[PDB]
């Protein structure tokens, strides 16, 4: 299928063309463009200024204005003379090489994006129809994927959840174990005591940074209110009808104010 | 670097922009155009001249020939950048490989490849006839529990085995 | 310190409640991800032949995109096959000898020398002296020549310095973007520094409800700032002066709003008159003329649905005003691309909200949007008469690209 | 539910109360949701994976894409840079003054018509060589392509014959017409009796290491340019099916034209609405059109050589009862070796392999009537075509 559509001559022609650009002046007996700066000689069908850059000595840091420029006057000067009829004065193919450099190009105005060019070769105008119409398109997949990649998203959002709860035993509990704990017995104390002190090293996750774990501030928040219950509730018993040991109340107020203002002294 | 470069221009040139201008009155003249196709006829062959539009040819030739001293090297310059148009809509023919098949075809296609053979059409009809399912096992592994142990044990703790007939309540509601 | 919770885990957890606690809560999540499995299952074969051919019902318009497009396969090998074959034509044309040195000489007698365009090098005149800090603000030498001589910082390819045999920039190199990024990071501390103090002027910016348009006018002071294409963000740092400069100073404007909107509690105690205006409209009716008016429903004046027009267009700030954040997300940082040249001209937005084509991601709407809702929640009276009310506030957002359709989705 | 009253029933199928075995139900039904999740989970994964990939693509495609039409409208709108600049000198003189030189080619027509005629006059037996072979003309590959270009000077006379119609003259297809009878049938004919008698000569039992090379190499080489040609002239009326069934068939004429439109929309008109999809320019540029059938409708007689060879040597009797298939079999040999010494010969055409399978519809069809009622010997019927099914099957490629 090189009759005509358009890539298999293409192909054949344009891309036969090619080695036979790679070919040109690297074959030319030997890089006759350069001197020596690739053995493959990349391109020759272009310049590849950094692979093929030799075409005389310098080729320095400042010194391109030296011998590159004498090499622009001496090819140009040795072309002026051996291209003056090379394919100079038979110029029906310089006549072909404007022909093609340059009504080609006329005809590649006509080929371009767009501009004027029929234009009812429908190309032409959208060049980016795949994002002005397909986008579009794709805005459908985005009613598509508004039901279903938000459901992705919410999906993995709640097994990681479920990841981030199973991350958390001790807290994130302890709000009903230390609750219920807090009116059961005394609450231990270690119910209030060591649960607050294994809990004060959670809390203290709510306190070895705290950005911006509301969740965990949340935790924390509901031991000091509960902490503070059992405190009024303390010195509320042990002052106003005063019948237990009273060394040991004064030992709950002594123990659960300190323990008390001393979060409230980190705080 | 200025990169000094020396042409063959604007002395070569001149006779390109001169001579070959000469075709303002030489090519009006013998017209030789409009078509090749006069001794195919074998009538005239001139027709006639050109001579005139060959000493405007041939100022193309020859004195665009000596002003292509160093431009046959540059005329010579877009064999490779008037190509433009070959390099990009070949590749928008493959563009159109991408978007006039790929895009579409891969799109509805490609898209509607992990189709039914799901299949949960069946399976998540069988997840669900499991899960609802299993669902009325557990709760009627709880209201057969409840009733059973709440009048059995909470026979002293009143207002704790309330909760008990509320779930109760709840799980037979 | 901000571990992989806290992204709306407060709103994954505001699922039923965090009140005490629960592990069983956390079984109730197990239920809701069942929940929404098969509900994305459901939209899987939802979508998998039936909204997949949904998507061929798409094809309809897209597979017409590649019948245009399919045009384009007739114009791309129209103009393939016209620069195919009159390209061959020229590979027969140019080189007749071809003998690339001897037919087409332009580079082969210029193998470098026809690249001999790059004598801008190297540092650093303009870099400093057309912009002290800036020399800008009247599409002056910082904005139409400085940017843009910072873009030649950019055009020269710093770590592409010589190929030897070519050496535009070997040495020339070190220090051209060094010594330009050096001047020119004494001016990006400087929009910086520009940054955080006209941001706090925009903290102190809270002109009508709120509404940073002080912001807005320096948002104007900054879409340079984000153009500026070198590029213009060159290590991340100029979104870093957008977004890291705004992360405290959305917090002023989400503080701001977070104080502000949740104060506007008022509300009746006890109606049974109003169901004696409508125990009086049907004893009076019909049978008679009503009775009712339409009467109370007292709760048609809006206690709470003047927030459906407030803290709709409140979380229309955390929104929509955010989605003129989307004229201050860099901004907009395109375009101005030499390297302050069109934005130099066009640095005005709008931005909101505006039309639904595009895929990005932003933030600032948390606390507006849970206040809202969170608000609204004790409302037992509501949504029965509130049904439009809440289904319109469902119905909201469809064709913009902001994250309003998912407010839309929170409401 | 409709369901669960039924799984009522399951696990009712426990007893009535059987808090035990109804936990133990569960632990089934906990099984059964166990690797339905499996399935589901495995399967969703891939669907999920395929939705991923999906508008992975349509993405990728959408954007890169959009900019890969768009990199047309970067390169493409970079190809309207040059279109009145390029090739630094008098190209205004070297499009219309040095080309209009170029719609000057009367005297080559008047030599090469004219020529055309007397040495292809010549070539109606020098290049039409035969007799016997001589390596198959001698030298097809110089003598029946020698044919071919000759042919395709003369497509001149044959195809753009059919390019040149009406284009400024009336006597550069009638004048030259006598100039085509010695010059187009005497140059493509003898591309036929060259070709003809180059498959012929290639079915003559060797045929030969030179023979079938230079003729084969004839028949591929204008058989493969005759139909990128005539493929060309195809998609003169595909590529103007493209093109002018883009203007005339807009729709925006909209009559369309009467009358030739509709028929012939879209060939449309030649020289050079109908003919410049075929002719200049075009770097072709003629299509060639040469040979026509060097090959290219002359390679179904080189496989009906072998399977007209194949089929002649039936005789059909069957000369015991049942030897058509040892004479047509053996020219199936001979279609296996003028096939794959045809393919040692020419790649592009002229019986690459299809001669083994043409020979097997000639053993095929041959041995499908030499007992087709009991006209042969009904005891040996099944026995010698089925030992020729599968022992000529054996030899070959079965």
């Amino acid at each position: 299928k090189e009759s005509r559509a358009y890539l298999n001559d293409e192909s054949l022609s344009y891309i036969r063309d090619p080695l036979n650009g790679q070919e040109m002046s690297k074959e030319l007996q030997h890089l006759p463009n350069d001197s020596m700066r690739l053995n493959y000689l990349v391109n020759s069908k272009q310049f590849n200024v950094k692979a093929f850059l030799r075409d005389m000595h310098k080729q320095d840091s400042f010194n391109d204005l030296n011998n590159s420029l004498d090499r622009l006057d001496s090819d140009i000067q040795d072309q002026s003379i051996h291209l003056k009829q090379l394919v100079g004065k038979n110029f029906t193919k310089y006549v072909k090489i404007k022909n093609k450099l340059d009504q080609i190009y006329k005809e590649f105005d006509e080929k371009t994006n767009e501009k004027n060019q029929c234009d009812s070769p429908k190309e032409n105008q959208i060049n980016v129809e795949s994002l002005n119409k397909k986008v579009d398109e794709v805005i459908r997949t985005t009613t598509f994927k508004l039901k279903p990649l938000m459901d992705n998203y919410q999906k993995i959002l709640n097994y990681q959840a479920t990841k981030k709860f199973i991350e958390l035993n001790k807290f994130y509990f302890n709000l009903p174990k230390s609750l219920k704990r807090c009116l059961t017995n005394n609450d231990f104390n270690e119910f209030i005591i060591e649960y607050s002190k294994g809990l004060t090293l959670r809390r203290r996750f709510n306190q070895s940074s705290d950005a911006s774990q509301s969740l965990v501030i949340k935790r924390i928040w509901t031991q000091i209110e509960n902490l503070l219950v059992t405190y009024k509730d303390l010195i509320w018993n042990s002052l106003i009808n005063s019948n237990f040991n009273i060394d040991q109340p004064q030992e709950t107020i002594l123990s659960l104010f300190s323990k008390l203002l001393n979060l409230e002294n980190f705080i | 670097e200025t990169q000094q470069s020396a042409m063959n221009s604007s002395l070569d040139h001149l006779q390109n922009d001169l001579n070959r201008i000469n075709l303002q009155w030489n090519r009006i003249l013998s017209d030789n155009t409009n078509p090749l196709e006069l001794a195919l006829a074998f009538l005239d062959d001139t027709s006639v001249g050109l001579g005139h539009r060959y000493e405007e040819f041939n100022q193309l030739k020859s004195q665009i020939g000596s002003h292509l001293q160093d431009v046959v090297n540059e005329h010579s310059q877009v064999f490779n950048t008037n190509v433009a148009s070959y390099g990009k809509a070949v590749s928008s023919i493959m563009q159109a490989q991408e978007q006039t098949l790929n895009l579409k075809n891969c799109l509805k296609e490609a898209n509607e490849k992990i189709t039914t053979d799901k299949g949960s059409l069946q399976e998540l009809n069988d997840n669900n006839l499991k899960y609802t399912k299993m669902i009325d096992v557990l709760v009627n592994i709880e209201e057969l529990l409840q009733i059973p142990e709440k009048i059995e044990e909470n026979i002293r703790k009143e207002n704790f085995h309330q909760v008990q007939i509320l779930l109760e309540r709840g799980f037979i509601l | 310190t901000m571990e992989n919770i806290d992204d709306e885990v407060l709103l994954e957890i505001l699922t039923d409640i965090n009140w005490s606690i629960e592990d069983d809560a956390d079984s109730m999540i197990e239920r809701i991800d069942l929940r929404l499995a098969e509900t994305e299952y459901l939209f899987n074969q939802n979508l998998l032949s039936l909204q997949k051919i949904g998507p061929n019902i798409r094809p309809y318009e897209d597979k017409v995109n590649d019948e245009c497009h399919r045009i384009i396969p007739t114009l791309s090998l129209f103009l393939m096959e016209m620069s195919n074959f009159s390209n061959d034509i020229e590979n027969v044309e140019s080189q007749d000898n071809g003998l690339q040195v001897e037919s087409a000489n332009k580079k082969l007698l210029w193998n470098t020398l026809d690249e001999l365009l790059k004598t801008v090098s190297l540092d650093e005149i303009s870099l400093n002296q057309l912009l002290e800090c800036p020399i800008r603000e009247k599409n002056l030498p910082w904005m139409e020549n400085q940017l843009n001589l910072l873009l030649k910082a950019f055009q020269a390819i710093g770590s592409d310095g010589n190929e030897v045999e070519y050496n535009l920039r070997e040495i020339s190199g070190l220090k051209q973007r060094l010594q330009f990024y050096e001047k020119v990071t004494k001016i990006f501390l400087n929009r910086i520094v520009e940054e955080m103090q006209k941001k706090f002027s925009n903290i102190r910016g809270q002109d009508i409800s709120h509404d940073q348009m002080i912001r807005i006018l320096t948002t104007l002071l900054i879409f340079s700032p984000l153009i500026l294409f070198c590029k213009e963000i060159s290590q991340k740092s100029y979104q870093a002066i957008v977004e890291n400069w705004n992360v405290s100073i959305q917090p002023v404007y989400m503080e701001l709003w977070t104080k502000k909107i949740s104060q506007l509690q008022g509300i009746d105690t006890n109606d049974e008159k109003m169901n004696e205006l409508s125990l009086s409209q049907l004893l009076n009716e019909w049978d008679t003329f009503r009775k009712e008016r339409k009467t109370n429903d007292i709760n048609p004046v809006f206690k709470n649905s003047f927030s459906l027009l407030t803290e709709c267009l409140q979380t229309m700030r955390q929104e929509c005003i955010v989605y003129q954040n989307f004229v201050e997300v860099f901004f907009h940082i395109s375009s101005k691309h030499n390297f302050e040249e069109y934005i130099k001209h066009f640095n005005d937005p709008d931005a909101p909200p505006i039309l639904l084509d595009t895929v990005k991601v932003m933030q600032s709407d948390r606390e507006a949007a849970v206040i809202e809702t969170q608000l609204v929640s004790r409302i037992f009276q509501p949504i029965v008469t509130r049904l439009s009310s809440y289904f319109v506030e469902l119905v909201k957002a469809e064709p913009t690209v902001a994250p309003a359709l998912t407010f839309y989705l929170e409401n | 539910m409709s369901s669960d009253p039924l799984q009522q029933v399951c696990d009712l199928i426990k007893g009535d109360l059987s808090l035990e075995r109804v936990r133990d139900i569960k632990e089934q039904l906990l099984k059964e949701k166990s690797v339905v999740e499996y399935q589901l989970n495995k399967e969703s994964d891939k669907y999920y994976g395929e939705v991923e990939e999906s508008l992975k693509l349509l993405n990728l495609s959408k954007n890169s894409v959009t900019s890969i039409k768009q990199q047309i409208n970067e390169v493409n709108k970079l190809g309207n840079d040059n279109r009145f600049a390029i090739n630094r000198y008098d190209i205004l003189f070297r499009a219309t003054k040095l080309y209009e030189t170029v719609n000057t080619t009367s005297s080559i027509y008047d030599r090469i018509y004219n020529f055309v005629a007397l040495m292809e006059h010549i070539e109606r037996l020098l290049v039409a060589e035969l007799a016997e072979d001589a390596l198959e003309t001698g030298c097809p590959h110089l003598l029946e392509i020698h044919f071919l270009l000759t042919s395709a000077r003369d497509f001149q006379e044959q195809v753009v014959v059919m390019a040149k119609e009406a284009t400024e003259d009336a006597q550069r297809t009638v004048m030259k017409l006598f100039s085509r009878l010695s010059g187009i049938i005497s140059k493509f004919d003898k591309l036929l009796d060259g070709l003809t008698y180059d498959i012929v000569e290639m079915a003559r039992a060797e045929q030969i290491s030179l023979a079938i090379r230079l003729f084969k190499i004839y028949d591929l080489e204008e058989r493969e340019d005759l139909r990128i040609e005539a493929i060309r002239n195809i998609i003169k009326k595909k590529e103007i099916e493209i093109e002018k069934s883009s203007i005339k068939k807009l729709p925006n004429s909209k009559n369309t034209a009467r009358l030739q439109d509709e028929t012939p929309k879209v060939i449309e008109y030649p020289t050079n609405k109908g003919l410049y999809q075929e002719i200049m320019s075009g770097t072709i540029s003629t299509r060639t059109a040469p040979r026509g059938y060097k090959h290219f409708l002359i390679n179904g007689i080189n496989n009906s050589i072998s399977e007209m060879f194949g089929e002649m040597r039936e005789k059909y009797v069957g000369d015991q009862k049942f030897d058509v298939l040892d004479n047509m079999d053996w020219i199936f040999n001979e279609l296996i070796i003028v096939k794959e010494h045809i393919a040692n010969c020419c790649p592009p055409h002229w019986n690459i392999f299809e001669v083994y399978f043409d020979q097997y519809y000639k053993e095929l069809h041959s041995l499908i009537t030499d007992l087709v009622e009991s006209e042969p010997e009904t005891i040996i019927i099944l026995d010698i075509l089925a030992f020729d099914k599968t022992f000529q099957d054996t030899l070959k490629q079965d």
